[PDB]
RNA sequence: CCUCUGCCCGCCUUUCCAC
RNA sequence: GUGGAAAGGCGGGCAGAGGC
């Protein structure tokens, strides 16, 4: 089950909800695509489903640990507003994305106890993505991200998180 | 039979939220508008809470008005969740699902209640239709100007749950517009509807409210009259019965013929 | 149009049946022969074998030249009878070397029918001449010009005028209860109802003395309360209908509002795949006429024992949205020989295309296979706008694949109409899994998820909605299946409210 | 030959495709509006000696569709002799049950060749419902009314052949009336609407003595192989009487059709269009 | 008959709250093929009639010598009496609703009413002189359909018994606020006396629809149409004859109902005035 | 984030055709 | 000399009741 029923796209989507409902084989194989999404530096680097087969990965490397909700959400609810001025209000979300770093390292900062290794998970595979705005434009190259935004959140719920 | 047309007396305004306004949706999300993402009171939850609070009002006053306003010889004081009649001599005489209200089965049954005559009635064969409109109320302008530059609009509550409520201070704007249909009786209808307002300021909109998520406040800014004969003409010839401090506790309070006095002068 | 009731298109069903009887039983008397020269006689399109004589051709272009001019008065130009004749000879009954030679000979006579059926009224003679008649009135039921008024008041309400053909069968259509046949005699006569181009039928009811020279018994082989001196025609019916309390034959309406779930008006049309493939190997007159009957008893009565419930070994389980009931609620406007027209309660009109299909592949060898269309309407919709839809729904599950049932993306790779086994599959699955109190947000935004995948966003979306709930056994693979799962869900959504 | 395509790109439902008669009756109706009695004169007698115009049909982007000839009805078996027996049936039943074809097989059926059928029909019939509102009361009587509704790039065109001095004073000026006026019934809902081009389009034929028709004769001969119409309309409030027509992909011999004139209890006369509009065609041996 | 020229209004529909007029989980009606919301012309052209016959209703008295025929009628419902053409002004009974239509050609010539939107009675019937097309979507908005917003919600409403405060909701589907549509409505004009008023009452009757509503619920706040015009152009009979781009323009791009029905009534078809 | 509710009731074509 | 002419899919209905 170590790394033989999980492959690359759609071939364990459906049978690794019960295994991570297991320590030792979540360890080692999901640990290949968390360093694979820190080499993904570039985000718009896959125009296929790669990324929605990354996120149940990810989704996976975030299930055993603990990624408490409230501490997700302000982030991601600061993620709507800059898409909310997408919409014919602004063309230049520069200043934010400064904050939108900020609250992120606030959160891992924040989170102590138990909770290291699950916010450092976090803090893993988004900061080769969180680079990537500052010289890009939204109308491509952050909207790529803004699907594979909640990607990750789905299937966490999926494999028993929340 | 004889439906009429004489003009359309136009209430204008400002709604408060003196407390955090709650009216839900299906993390768990006030509704906002799909375009702007912002919150707004819709007109169908502000009709209703207006006319939940005077069918209730109008429900412990049967027995005294029924020579003011006759076809309440129908109904006596009660409901009909102790016996299944659509219509009997209850006043909440409308099976509406699991729920009752009441409504007038008629047209002309519904031409003498002073409720189903202001709010709208409904029924088989012949039915009647509203005269107060209420409009989705939307954010004023100053407060769009918040959301443009990071004062918070809205924020979530720990209750272990969250409910979501528009922060308090926050102002919405609500159009209300009266139909009149017939000269004789726009007096009672206009002082009917404040009535129904005046109760709001002391029930809540929306939400739990009795955990405090109401205390909603009406601020006045126009009544207009507009006649007939605006329409016909585009000219701004209509009566404008400036309120601007006032309250709805002062304008139906006596204050009140004296601010439509000019409404006569059309007639 | 929507004037007219059940019972009157009930009607109209059986009385094309006495015009296609009234044909053949005038080949059959003004030739000599007998009703044993009927090779088959099946939904219109009837084969006679008779004799090659200059007075038998004298007499049958008689006969052609009868029945369309009394098919043009009648109707302007709506039913046309095309009737041909091959002269054959005795050794083109049978294989003779190694082609057939009698299908050979039939396929003579399919192109003489085709190229008649292009010119439609040819022989008329006053057919492109626009005599103008005036003070046309216009009937509402059916639409035929009627010529200076003479139309009759409506027996159900008398402010409309019909025409005098449609008070004919609202009372034919009322009787068919108690109708035991028709006796068929001369036009001018006592108790004929309604016309055929040659004779004039009485309707035999069930306390009454039989008239007439030949009577037609439906539905039995038994001369039973027949006089002596008569001629015979059994003739079969596929004709269940549900009752209503009175006795007759129950509405659109009183059909409907016994289905459980939503109230809809059921309407299912379907017809036999490849027929006309099949009856080519024939190679005798003796097999010929083996495979046409068979297929005919199918159609007109092993349907009625199929709305009875009766022999579900051979049909087994099917998809069921409520145990089979004992008298249920489907009327059979129409059975062909080799296609059918029912409707009845949407609930038990869907089980019954399954009760249908299962069982004719066990009445054949499963060597030829049907095509359904289906229907979910309004009880109050018009019959024309109905049966154009789904003779459409079923042409649209016929030129796919043709052996597809139809239930319920612009490139060209999917196609509408379900597979037989595959909707049996996915109803063995899918089904008894959700058949969730009152749980209706799952299943109905679950289809508005399914509606993004026609406009993989939708796999997530679905992930967590499986999972906010609680339901992951439910739907594993759904997490292409979201595209063949709308056919399970659509359905028993409306089995519960 | 070579025609004169006039687009109707529509900004609307349809009440239905135009069939001659009703192309006629508008035309009548619109060079009576913006030129008088003593000019509707002149337009049919321009018909009666001489123009030609045929029904309507539908378009989708570049693509013309036309009708099917019945000539191939019989002669199908014959064509299709390059199949095998699984597939000449399932051929040969969706190329009889076909209504339309493009300008490409359209040219090759009167030719007695191949051809293929058009995979999507580029309108949709679909039903609205209206409802009547008593004023006093807002009483809903519902009722349910039928239009046509285009595709994106769809819409409808009939052709015309004829003097051009026919065209540019009775037909071009008539189709920008009826431009901003519709055709058919529903048009005070923006139903018959539509903007116009003008093309010219080229179809090849055969030379023979047989013809297809585009348009609904009222023959005066009987055909060669006919398709029954049997609709009559409407003129100014009174019923027309029903006729005899002939649908488009009849086959007639050497016959030009005709007008048919009708009284009605009108101040004129009322000139029912029946003229047949022949492109050649090679039949079978019946 | 007597045809002059056509004047075209073209203008844009726009819902400052979501419109919602329906079909029968309660869809407004779509486009079957682009599946888009739009405004029917039915359903425009008879809300812009049921508001003008409500305003006529009120001044049968006054309009008896501007419109001959108005004497005929007092004003009410022939609903209490089951007869068509009593003596009051709703006079056709259509299955069940009583609408004012006038009887006769030689009547419907001078109603306000059955002038500018037609009638139907026994010897002939007067046609309408308008044509409402349907009002589609602008461009703006494919392009934010296109783009992948919402053009429709899914609003949810509940009844609540006053009493025992048990909720029974349901769902009505509406079109979102801020969507931007296209008018367009072709008076025909068939007389040159008559052509000024017809077009004074069309933009009364579109006058009331900015204060009432259009479609669905209204009076929960459903309506809220605002109209916003382009440009009107009449198109003088010589101008088909020829097709040559000679026909007057009134250009107002910004301007309402109020401040075109009366502020420029005179200052802006004076050109129309001329040509008539 | 938990507990009941998750659309009712209607009209479903009316009327015109000059012998 | 148009299978036409006239004909608002609407009337009514608090996403709420308890839960620091
Ligand atoms: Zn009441
Ligand atoms: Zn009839
Ligand atoms: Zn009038």
């Amino acid at each position: 089950v170590d790394a033989s029923r999980l492959f690359g796209e759609s071939p364990d989507v459906v049978g690794i909800k019960k295994m991570l409902e297991k320590g030792k084989q979540w360890e080692a194989i999901q640990p290949y695509f968390d360093n694979v999404v820190r080499e993904a530096k570039n985000f718009l680097e896959w125009s296929p489903n790669k990324r929605l087969a990354n996120a149940v990965t990810v989704a996976a490397y975030l299930t055993s640990q603990g990624l408490k909700t409230n501490q997700v959400r302000k982030i991601l609810d600061m993620a709507r507003t800059t898409e909310l001025k997408v919409k014919r209000g602004e063309g230049d979300i520069k200043d934010d994305l400064v904050k939108m770093r900020y609250l992120l390292a606030y959160t891992v900062g924040k989170a102590t106890g138990q909770s290291k290794y699950s916010l450092d998970a976090f803090h893993r595979i988004l900061d080769p993505m969180l680079e990537v705005l500052m010289g890009s434009p939204k109308k491509e190259n952050f909207e790529k991200f803004y699907d594979f935004l909640q990607a990750v959140v789905a299937y966490h719920k999926f494999f028993g998180g929340g | 039979m004889d439906r009429r047309f004489y003009g359309k007396i136009v209430i204008k305004g400002k709604i408060k939220a003196v407390t955090g306004l709650h009216i839900g949706s299906q993390a768990n999300p006030v509704i906002k508008d799909p375009h702007t993402g912002l919150p707004y009171i819709p007109g169908s939850s502000l009709k209703g809470r207006l006319r939940s609070l005077f069918e209730i009002l109008v429900n412990s006053r049967l027995g005294e008005w029924r020579e003011k306003y006759p076809s309440l010889a129908n109904y006596s004081p009660g409901s009909c969740r102790p016996d299944n009649q659509e219509n009997c001599g209850k006043f909440f005489n409308r099976k509406i699902n699991r729920g009752w209200i009441h409504v007038c089965p008629d047209y002309e049954t519904a031409l003498a209640c002073p409720v189903c005559r202001l709010f709208g009635a409904s029924g088989k064969e012949s039915n009647f239709p509203s005269r107060i409109i209420v409009r989705d109320a939307f954010l004023t302008k100053e407060w769009e100007e918040k959301w443009r530059a990071g004062e918070a609009i809205t924020e979530a509550k720990i209750e272990p749950r969250t409910n979501e409520r528009v922060v308090a201070g926050a102002e919405f704007e609500f159009e209300i517009i009266y139909n009149v249909e017939n000269t004789t009786h726009w007096r009672d209808d206009i002082k009917n509807l404040l009535t129904a307002m005046a109760l709001l300021e002391d029930s809540y909109l929306g939400g739990s409210g009795s955990r405090g998520y109401g205390k909603v406040k009406f601020i006045f800014d126009s009544f207009e009259f507009r006649p007939l004969d605006y329409y016909r003409t585009g000219k701004d010839e209509d009566i404008v019965s400036i309120d601007a401090r006032e309250k709805s506790v002062s304008d139906i309070l006596s204050g009140f013929d004296s601010l439509f006095s000019e409404v006569e002068g059309k007639l | 149009s929507g004037k007219g009731t059940l019972k009157y298109l009930r009607a109209r069903s059986a009385y094309l049946e006495l015009i296609g009887w009234d044909v053949v039983l005038e080949i059959l008397s003004r030739l000599g022969l007998t009703r044993a020269n009927v090779v088959f006689n099946a939904g219109g399109h009837f084969m006679i074998i008779a004799q090659n004589t200059p007075d038998a051709v004298k007499e049958l272009e008689e006969i052609r030249a009868k029945a369309v001019e009394w098919l043009y008065r009648e109707f302007e130009s709506d039913l046309y009878l095309a009737i041909e004749w091959e002269p054959v000879s005795g050794r083109e009954f049978g294989r003779e070397g190694g082609k057939n030679l009698f299908a050979e000979a039939r396929k003579r006579l399919k192109h003489k029918l085709t190229v008649r059926k292009l010119k439609r009224f040819g022989e008329i003679k006053g057919l492109f001449e626009h005599g103008h008649t005036e003070r046309l009135a216009e009937c509402p039921v059916c639409g035929r010009e009627l010529p200076e008024g003479k139309l009759e008041p409506s027996a159900s309400d008398p402010e409309t005028k019909v025409c005098p053909t449609c008070n004919r069968l609202v009372s034919l259509g009322g009787n068919l209860p108690k109708l035991l046949g028709f006796g068929r005699t001369a036009k001018n006569d006592a108790g004929v109802l309604v016309e055929g181009p040659f004779s004039g039928f009485v309707p035999y009811l069930q306390g009454g003395r039989p008239v007439g020279e030949q009577i037609l018994v439906k539905n039995t082989l038994n001369p039973g309360e027949i006089p002596e001196s008569a001629q015979f025609v059994p003739y079969f019916v596929a004709d269940y209908f549900k009752k209503d309390p009175k006795g007759g034959v129950a509405t659109f309406e009183e059909l409907s509002m016994a289905s459980t779930g939503t109230r809809r008006l059921g309407v299912m049309k379907g017809d036999v795949d490849r027929l006309g493939e099949f009856f080519s190997s024939m190679d005798s007159p003796s097999k010929l006429a083996t495979a046409s009957r068979f297929m005919d008893y199918f159609f007109k009565g092993y349907i009625g024992a199929i709305i009875e419930g009766k022999f579900g070994y051979i049909i087994g389980d099917v998809p069921s949205l409520r145990d089979w009931p004992e008298e249920p609620d489907i009327v059979v406007v129409y059975a062909g020989g080799d296609d059918f027209f029912i409707v009845g309660a949407w609930d038990q009109i869907f089980e019954l295309a399954f009760r249908v299909r299962r069982a004719f592949n066990a009445y054949t060898g499963g060597k030829l296979t049907l095509s359904v269309g289906l229907g979910y309407f309004d009880e109050r919709t018009p019959i024309y706008r109905m049966a154009d839809v789904v003779s459409e729904r079923l042409d649209t599950a016929k030129d796919e694949g043709r052996n597809r049932v139809f239930v319920v993306p612009l490139d060209g790779k999917h196609k509408l109409s379900y597979e037989w086994n595959h909707y049996e599959e996915l109803w063995r699955t899918y089904a008894p899994r959700i058949y969730l109190e009152s749980k209706k947000g799952l299943l109905w935004k679950l289809l508005e998820i399914r509606e993004l995948y026609v406009r993989v966003r939708w796999a997530y979306l679905t992930a967590y909605l499986l999972g906010r709930h609680g339901l992951s056994d439910l739907f594993p693979e759904l997490v292409q299946p979201v595209y063949w799962v709308d056919g399970v869900l659509k359905i028993v959504l409306m089995a519960v409210r | 030959p070579k025609f004169i395509a006039v687009k109707l790109i529509p900004k609307g439902p349809f009440r239905d495709i135009p069939r001659a008669d009703t192309l006629f009756g508008a035309i009548g109706n619109a060079i009576s509006a913006i030129h008088g009695q003593s000019a509707v004169e002149e337009l049919v007698d321009a018909f009666v000696g001489g123009a030609r115009i045929s029904s309507a049909f539908p378009y989708s982007g570049d693509t013309y569709y036309l009708p099917k000839p019945l000539s191939v009805e019989p002669a199908l078996e014959g064509i299709l002799t390059g199949l095998d027996e699984e597939e000449r049936y399932t051929t040969a039943k969706r190329l009889r049950k076909a209504k339309y074809l493009d300008l490409k097989n359209f040219e090759l059926a009167l030719r007695l060749r191949p051809f293929t059928i058009p995979e999507e029909i580029p309108y949709a019939r679909v039903d609205v419902p209206r409802v009547v509102l008593d004023r006093v009361t807002q009483d809903s009587s519902i009722y349910f009314w039928e239009e046509i509704r285009f595709r994106e790039k769809s819409g409808v065109y009939f052709l015309y052949s004829g003097p051009r001095e026919v065209f540019d004073g009775y037909i071009a000026p008539a189709m920008r009336f009826l431009g901003d006026t519709g055709i058919g019934g529903k048009s005070t809902w923006g139903a018959g609407l539509f903007e116009v081009e003008f093309h010219e389009m080229k179809i090849d034929a055969p030379g023979s003595e047989y013809s297809v028709t585009l348009s609904n004769a009222l023959p005066t001969k009987t055909p060669v192989l006919w398709r029954l119409l049997r609709k009559g309309g409407w003129s100014f409030g009174r019923r027309k009487p029903r006729m005899t027509f002939i649908a488009e992909g009849s086959i007639v011999k050497n016959d030009p059709g005709g007008m048919e004139r009708l009284e009605l209890g009108l101040s004129h006369e009322v000139y029912v269009y029946g003229l047949t509009f022949p492109l050649g065609v090679e039949l079978p041996e019946g």
